[PDB]
């Protein structure tokens, strides 16, 4: 006798996409990111 | 902006037999000949001066150091808890929105039970989860290195007793056998007094952040008594009971709630019954305008 | 812009017999002896000089001890009133639209009151409340560092009878029995 | 914070 126990989960509804995996992402900033971090000091 | 660099790093008395460009050769070897060679000579405790010579070097690795957990928290946690807490939001709006579209009236195989989503998503995190394991690993990084510096430089600051004053030599593979080499040239550290400054300021405020990781280590016992203790007076669910104590989404997410109950736009109507019944800016500029 | 720099902060008169960078070290000598070595020698109570050393770092340091409150007031009473104050703007056009719409009709278990929201949102936040204990430790904080450069720059003010000219010495580790160094170098900030 | 930061590093670098 609701008609609306239903309605709770019956609703469907990218720029939020991510593209690359995660630790991927981190292999790149640290084997990237950190030899210019020091270069950048000995200038 | 004091301008580091060798010509105010460090400075030998040369005699004033020796020109320029010889004057300038002993202010370049002794900068080069405190880095684990023999011909050191400091005669206090035979110290280490590598510290000296790279000092900032180190105070940048420590910045990096303490940036790389709620860098890598935001990588993992925020896309698992950004979708998911705005989802806990809207899911909120309507269950106070149902119940007075009901109250309106009150005057006037399929599984499915009585009891609301947000009553059993509160219950499908305390069970099995894993999202505070990726919370710890961001407190214990951050509290090992609050006590790594908190231990480097507490020792830097006791590392300028006279570890400024060394007296270094050049005879070396040619010099050997000079005439016009005095054997000692005395020199001494200049930009140290400052370093020794920059020590005991860097120190105050890791000792004062060392108790506040402590505070923020104990995820139960943060105060979140009343975060969704005033949805109880909706008769659409009874009662909201948590104890959360451990290793529970539901212990972390009570507190992630309690700095976005506020955003709720349900919330604050609801509160109105019972009682009368600049950093991912900033840190991503400064990062490299330390360098130049 | 005036670059404080070594070179324009503190000058020694070192003899002729000294050629350059042998007045270069006597200028960065005592440009690090007087951060607390037993070779200061200043003669006129013998006073500290490490607040000219580190005048504009400490003038920094107060700039950043004034930003701390209204940088930890807007993470925290900021959220907390942004959405709220946004919530009695709406309620408050609405009390006055609905006294109209009803004025034009003037000529022509459940507990609920008479008596409008924003007369009891208005009470719900006079006896159990803590947002001024967030405000006022905004308040305490700036007095307390006012109050604090107030009698440092005040002291900074009377540190300077004659406390620029002091008498620096370079008789150290090997050079103490050296005969082409005079004892005493004068020097000036 | 990675497609901005290695396009802004790789230009100071260099200066």
């Amino acid at each position: 006798a609701t008609e609306y126990v239903f309605s709770d989960f019956l609703l469907k509804e990218f720029k939020g996409l991510r593209l690359e995996l995660a630790v991927d992402k981190m292999v790149t900033c640290i084997a990237v990111g950190l030899p210019l971090l020091l270069i950048s000091l000995a200038f | 902006a004091q301008e580091i660099s060798i010509g105010t790093q460090i400075s030998c008395f040369s005699p004033s037999s020796f020109s320029w460009r010889q004057a300038a050769f002993v202010d370049s070897y002794c900068w080069a000949a405190v880095q684990q060679k023999n011909s050191l000579q400091s005669e206090s405790g035979n110290l280490p001066l590598w510290l000296h010579k790279f000092f900032p070097y180190i105070l940048l690795l420590f910045a990096i150091l303490l940036y790389l957990p709620p860098l890598f928290w935001r990588f993992a946690a925020a896309p698992h808890i950004c979708s998911d807490l705005k989802f806990i939001m809207e899911e909120l709006d309507k269950v106070y929105n149902r119940a007075i579209k009901a109250a309106k009236s009150a005057r006037d195989s399929e599984s499915h039970f009585k009891y609301p989503i947000v009553e059993q998503y509160l219950k499908t995190k305390k069970n099995s989860n894993n999202l505070i394991i990726k919370y710890i690993s961001c407190r214990l990084l951050t509290l090992i290195i609050i006590l790594l510096a908190c231990i480097y430089l507490g020792y830097y600051f006791s590392l300028s007793s006279l570890s400024d004053e060394f007296v270094c030599s050049i005879k070396s593979g040619i010099l050997r056998n000079d005439s016009t080499v005095p054997d000692q040239f005395q020199c001494k550290l200049i930009a140290v007094g400052i370093f020794q400054l920059l020590s005991v300021i860097n120190l105050v405020v890791y000792v004062l952040l060392a108790p506040v990781v402590v505070y923020t280590l104990f995820v139960p016992f943060r105060q979140k008594t009343d975060v969704l203790k005033v949805y109880e007076i909706l008769p659409t669910f009874d009662v909201l009971h948590f104890k959360s104590e451990g290793y529970n989404d539901l212990s972390l997410y009570n507190l992630f709630l309690e700095e976005n109950i506020s955003e709720v736009k349900s919330y604050k109507c609801l509160k109105v019954l019972e009682n009368i019944k600049a950093n991912n800016g900033e840190k991503n500029a400064r990062q490299r305008l330390l360098d130049s």
